[PDB]
């Protein structure tokens, strides 16, 4: 089966440079044509430039709101992607995507990767620190509980529930800015019969600061 | 360069109606030679990356469900959802290979349903957060629909620092959520006993009130 990974993204200062990388397997790497595409948090993709098949002597092409700013190239002997970015600004954080393109036939973008996220910032990174939402001493079948997860930067964060074991029923809400750093809160809804009963944890992970949170969720009393 | 116009911005529908979405390229988009039109669709639900829909204008990709149909030639492309389903929820992009490559600028499709009052809980600080200075108390109000909610807070019975946040309409029951958090400092927040989280939705006139009383903790 068909697997693209994107990696490289995170903080970066404007005028500085980044380059992400896209691990690929389980098809012909150099039967295909290789995208990169950003989109802007909220925003449209926006396509940025391509590196060709073996067939086409692996020539490159760029947007011109990119061309001689990016560049494009691919190792054939790994089946790796490759975008080199310089002279950042704050323009280009984004969310950046390879996809698989053109093999000399067909016309579509068959696989993308799962994207990484590029912050362009003055700012310094920030691991969150990490709450227990839990019903207050005098707060029915089903029982709510949560995470918050406040103060970090850059984005982004992961939140799961019991290692992803628990994933019906959980709402993690978008991050929101204030005074330049990142708060985010997640909830969970289980039986109540299941709670404390059977444990239920909040897992983070901030990968800016390589922070890993495990939560309990511990009832007031008990 | 060829510019590609997506219409509407943003609709919504109810599960099982027809869905209508537009895209229209600068140039004709009908290569002479292969007499393909090199135009796709692609769907991105949310937090997910783009998926490939349709090709060559009309071609439907392997695995994607028979209600998804693209149609039209040239500049002007249709993407047409038959008995729409909850899991539809997304952006939708067209995009043009005629030329390099370049997207439009997306239709969001959102879900109608009936209306859906929020489940309202409310959370006091942790331990952990006030022995660092800090107290954030937090309301979840979940799963309701429509979208538009206001919520206040009182504190000892007087309304007031406050973070608002809305998830993406839900795949599934097409409902909303929001969680609003109110920080303060440790020292202000010891100063009041009752903390208040009331939720004005359309679907009741009385407003949905969760609170906790510092004491109780
Ligand atoms: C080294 C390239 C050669 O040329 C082409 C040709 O027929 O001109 C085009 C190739 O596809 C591209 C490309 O520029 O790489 O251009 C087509 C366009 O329609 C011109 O035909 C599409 O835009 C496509 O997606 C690519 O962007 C390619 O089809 C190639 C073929 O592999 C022959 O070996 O021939
Ligand atoms: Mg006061
Ligand atoms: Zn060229």
């Amino acid at each position: 089966e068909v697997k693209l990974v994107e990696s490289g993204g995170g903080l970066v200062q404007s005028g500085g440079s980044l380059r992400l990388s896209c691990a690929t397997s389980g098809f012909t790497f150099t039967d295909y044509y290789m995208s990169w595409v950003r989109q802007p948090p909220g925003k449209a993709l926006e396509w940025l430039g391509f590196i060709r098949n073996k067939a086409n002597g692996y020539t490159t092409e760029y947007s011109p709101s990119v061309k001689g700013r990016f560049t494009i190239s691919r190792d054939n002997s790994q089946s790796i992607l490759y975008l080199q970015m310089n002279t950042l600004r704050a323009e280009d954080s984004a969310t950046y995507y390879c996809a698989r393109d053109h093999d000399g036939y067909y016309e579509r973008f068959s696989y993308w990767g799962q994207g990484t996220l590029v912050t362009v910032s003055a700012a310094k990174t920030t691991p969150p620190s990490v709450y227990p939402l839990a019903p207050g001493s005098a707060a029915n079948s089903m029982v709510t509980l949560g995470c918050l997860v406040k103060g970090y930067f850059p984005e982004p964060v992961t939140v799961t529930w019991n290692s992803g074991s628990l994933s019906s029923g959980v709402h993690t809400f978008p991050a929101v800015l204030q005074s330049d750093l990142y708060t985010l809160s997640s909830s969970v809804t289980v039986p109540s019969s299941t709670w404390p009963s059977e444990t239920v944890t909040c897992n983070v992970a901030h990968p800016a600061s390589s922070t890993k949170v495990d939560k309990k969720i511990v009832p007031r009393d008990c | 360069d060829i510019v590609m116009s997506q219409s509407p911005s943003s609709l919504a529908v109810s599960a099982g109606e027809k869905v209508t979405m537009s895209c229209k390229s600068s140039q004709s988009l009908l290569n002479s030679r292969t007499r393909k039109n090199y135009l796709a669709w692609y769907q991105q639900k949310p937090g997910q990356s783009p998926k490939l829909l349709i090709y060559w204008a009309s071609t439907r990709e392997s695995g994607v469900p028979d209600r998804f149909t693209g149609s039209g030639s040239g500049t002007d492309f249709t993407l047409t959802i038959t008995s729409v389903q909850a899991e539809d929820l997304a952006v939708y992009y067209c995009k043009q290979s005629y030329n390099l490559r370049t997207f439009g600028g997306g239709t969001k499709l959102e879900i109608k349903r009936a209306d859906a009052a929020p489940t309202v809980s409310i959370f006091p600080p942790s331990s952990e957060q006030l022995t660092s200075g800090g107290a954030s108390v937090v309301c979840f109000l979940n799963n309701f629909y429509p979208k538009d909610i206001n919520v206040k807070w009182k504190i000892d019975g007087s309304e007031r620092g406050v973070l608002n946040s809305w998830t993406d309409q839900d795949s599934k029951d097409s409902t909303y959520s929001m969680s609003s958090t109110l920080t303060l400092t440790k020292d202000e927040y010891e100063r009041h006993n009752s903390y208040t989280c009331e939720a004005t939705h359309k679907t009741s006139t009385s407003p949905i009130v969760k609170s906790f009383n510092r004491n109780e903790c």
